[PDB]
């Protein structure tokens, strides 16, 4: 799990970097980044 | 197709029946919309005339 | 303008549009606003009170519904796309709606 | 003289605020590893063409380098410029003038 | 070492276009369903995901 | 059984570093991502082409032009960005 990165992958990196978790009170991050959004998969990392 | 939310997806399905499931029909509840300006002093008027 | 909605925050020009973002990070003399991998112009240096203020575009996210069959019941759920439930209505401008 | 020029001419080529990105600007830059020259002790003064842009910073001594005078003809034919230093500003000046071409105030 | 799906996106193909200009959509609206079209193959493949 | 049973715990091991080395083994996984990503950020780059317009940003276009004028640009702005989706779902089915 740690051999795969997203370090050098542009949008889904700073789209997965909405999650502040308090540095901005109002962040809807799906109208930042002009429609392009990323649904989340039905099976998590611990069911699999 | 302003409605509870039912309608508006009988509407994008287009038929006037639906089955079992999700729908997305997003970006669909209005916008803040107001209309103003911040600008600066420039007291001097053009020669123009 | 406002500080809280799409008050169309026109600053100098730019007819930038986006509801709060009282935001603050750091410019330099020549730094004026913003600009991101899209040129999303980031922050701005306001026209006669001169600072730094980032604004998020016209915010609110996107609603999707769930449903049993029209014809089994006519109840519906809504779920919402990535938004905290603190901003639900508000962030959807229940106000006006 | 002549000298590689290992890296210098990078100059913000705009006026937007930008952040943690990788912009690619296309515009007159100071091409890298290329080269310069100067004089020295020569007594100097010379004149200098200048084509688009001219990256320049020089061994300020004791600050004795003071300031960069333009002018094409100097018969007085072209209010071209001349700047120096005032205490509260450099003498930002435009007129054609004279151009004594050896720098003299009495000091 | 297999893959198995991908990312799921998501598009909302008036905001790209014409993002918060009421006189842009009414424009695109000139040009038949080609949002709905759109939004219904990338439905499809988030699905299959 | 002894030896059958040493070879295959050991073996598990070698997987284990070979793994850890570095030969991102999940190269045939990364590039999927990246790959991706990379076909959204041209989606994204392509939103300062101006497709034969005077400007880019409909908002200066709407901002400088009168509603008759600002058809044309408007118009080629639109299929301009309606070319770009069009080109990026095609490619997303065919990666499906
Ligand atoms: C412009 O004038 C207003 C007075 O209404 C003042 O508040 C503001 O600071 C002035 N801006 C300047 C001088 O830049
Ligand atoms: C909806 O229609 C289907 C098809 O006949 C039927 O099986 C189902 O019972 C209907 N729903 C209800 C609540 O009766
Ligand atoms: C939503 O906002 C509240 C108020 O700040 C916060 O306490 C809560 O943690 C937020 N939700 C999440 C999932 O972080
Ligand atoms: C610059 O000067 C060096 C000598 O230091 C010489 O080798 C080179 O040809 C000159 N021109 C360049 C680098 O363009």
């Amino acid at each position: 799990f740690n051999k795969v990165t997203l370090a050098d992958a542009g949008f889904i990196k700073q789209y997965g970097d909405c999650l502040g978790d308090i540095a901005a009170r109002d962040l809807i991050c799906a109208q930042k980044f002009n429609g392009l959004t990323v649904l989340p998969p039905l099976l998590t990392d611990e069911m699999i | 197709c302003a409605l509870d939310p039912l309608s508006e997806t009988k509407c994008t399905l287009k038929s006037f029946t639906v089955e079992k499931g999700i729908y997305q029909t997003s970006n669909f509840r209005v916008q803040p919309t107001e209309s103003i300006v911040r600008f600066p002093n420039i007291t001097n008027l053009c020669p123009f005339g | 303008l406002v500080k809280n909605k799409c008050v169309n925050f026109n600053f100098n020009g730019l007819t930038g549009t986006g509801v709060l973002t009282e935001s603050n990070k750091k410019f330099l003399p020549f730094q004026q606003f913003g600009r991101d991998i899209a040129d999303t112009t980031d922050a701005v240096r306001d026209p006669q009170t001169l600072e730094i203020l980032d604004i998020t575009p016209c915010s609110f996210g996107g609603v999707s519904v769930i449903t049993p069959g029209t014809n089994t019941s006519n109840q519906v759920a809504v779920l919402y796309q990535d938004v905290n439930c603190t901003e639900v209505p508000v962030a959807i401008h229940a106000d006006q709606l | 003289a002549y000298t590689n020029s290992f890296t210098r001419g990078v100059y913000y080529p705009d006026k937007v605020f930008r952040s943690s990105v990788l912009h690619s600007t296309q515009d007159l830059f100071l091409p890298f590893f290329s080269n310069v020259t100067w004089f020295h002790a020569i007594h100097d003064n010379p004149v200098l063409p200048f084509n688009d842009g001219v990256y320049f910073a020089s061994t300020e001594k004791s600050n004795i380098i003071r300031g960069w005078i333009f002018g094409t003809t100097l018969d007085s034919k072209t209010q071209s410029l001349l700047i120096v230093n005032n205490a509260t500003n450099v003498v930002i000046k435009v007129c054609e003038f004279q151009f004594c071409n050896d720098p003299f105030l009495g000091v | 070492i297999l893959p198995v799906s991908m990312t799921k996106t998501s598009v909302d193909c008036t905001m790209y276009i014409c993002g918060d200009s009421t006189e842009c959509s009414n424009l695109l609206l000139q040009y038949g369903s080609f949002c709905t079209q759109l939004n219904r193959a990338l439905t499809g493949i988030a699905v299959e995901q | 059984q002894k030896l059958i049973a040493n070879q295959f715990n050991s073996a598990i091991g070698k997987i284990q570093d070979s793994l850890s080395s570095t030969p991102s083994a999940l190269g045939k996984l990364q590039d999927v991502v990246n790959q991706n990503a990379q076909a959204l950020n041209t989606l994204v780059k392509q939103l300062s082409s101006n497709f034969g317009a005077i400007s880019s940003v409909l908002n200066d276009i709407l901002s400088r032009l009168d509603p008759p004028e600002a058809e044309v640009q408007i118009d080629r702005l639109i299929t301009g960005r309606l070319q770009s989706l069009q080109t990026y779902v095609t490619q997303q089915l065919i990666r499906a």
